[PDB]
């Protein structure tokens, strides 16, 4: 009930959960898992480097399948699409993070790739898999 | 800023929230001058318009060079006639005695309450 209720989280979710689910499939992942990862780094799509550059993962530049960067020290990636950049995460850190299904492994196996350094009250991997249960949550709406 | 006087009746600014949102953040810490941390509030529907009714949205983010992408620390949102502020997706309300006298001051310009805005912060979906 109350997950649904935030209209912005519901609709990112809806949009792109069928885009995410064969990306997830191919890192043994569940899908709720990766469109976590996309609400975490997009702010559920409202993000100006997700909006403007399709860069739905932050990726930063140089990244695999990206049509240019900018700076937001450090630029970000422009991509095609969301599906795109999803394709890009999965070319970079799909290996390191295949077939960590429970959220907290996922997190942690992030962590470990140098996706974030990852180092409020909760930590980073407590965080981000709180993020993905309220998504496989949303998916419901 | 935030002296009485440069708040209006009809609700913080943008500015304004991220400042009220600064305050917030000082009382958990988090680190805000540090290399790389930024706060961003330039987020939006698909209509530019802040995602949350009521609300403006901020995100505090960190991007370090060992990394391969922005890592986030939190997703807030700032209510423009009180100055409720949550992280909503750890569904928290932030607190602390500074953000709360600043609260009380903005509440005492635009004659607001939280009970006011009671609909608006079911929709960040974080109370039943």
């Amino acid at each position: 009930a109350r997950l649904c209720n935030n209209i912005s989280a519901v609709t990112f979710v809806s949009k792109y959960k069928a885009v995410c689910q064969p990306i997830a499939d191919q890192l043994d992942l569940p899908v709720e898992n990766l469109l976590g990862l996309a609400a975490q780094e997009s702010q559920y799509g409202t993000g100006r480097i997700a909006r403007e550059l399709n860069n739905y993962f932050s990726m930063h530049a140089p990244a695999p399948l990206q049509i240019g960067a900018e700076a937001p020290s450090i630029k970000v990636a422009k991509f095609d699409s969301f599906q795109k950049s999803a394709q890009s995460f999965a070319s970079s850190f799909g290996t390191a993070v295949r077939g960590q299904r429970d959220p907290m492994a996922f997190a942690q196996a992030l962590v470990r790739s140098g996706y974030n350094t990852g180092n409020g009250r909760d930590g980073f991997a407590r965080y981000l898999a709180d993020i993905i249960i309220a998504v496989r949550g949303r998916m419901a709406c | 800023s935030l002296q009485p006087a440069r708040i209006k009746d009809s609700g913080l600014t943008r500015e304004q929230a991220e400042q009220v949102l600064r305050v917030a953040l000082k009382h958990q810490d988090y680190q805000l001058q540090r290399p790389g941390v930024f706060i961003d509030g330039d987020l939006q529907d698909e209509n530019g318009k802040p995602p949350h009714p009521g609300y403006y949205d901020f995100s505090l983010g960190y991007n370090d060079p060992k990394a391969g992408a922005t890592e986030y620390w939190g997703l807030f949102s700032v209510s423009l006639n009180t100055g409720d502020t949550w992280e909503i997706n750890s569904c928290k309300r932030l607190d602390g005695a500074e953000l709360r006298a600043l609260q009380r001051r903005v509440m005492a310009r635009t004659g607001k309450s939280l009970a006011d805005e009671k609909s608006q912060r079911e929709g960040l979906g974080c109370e039943d």
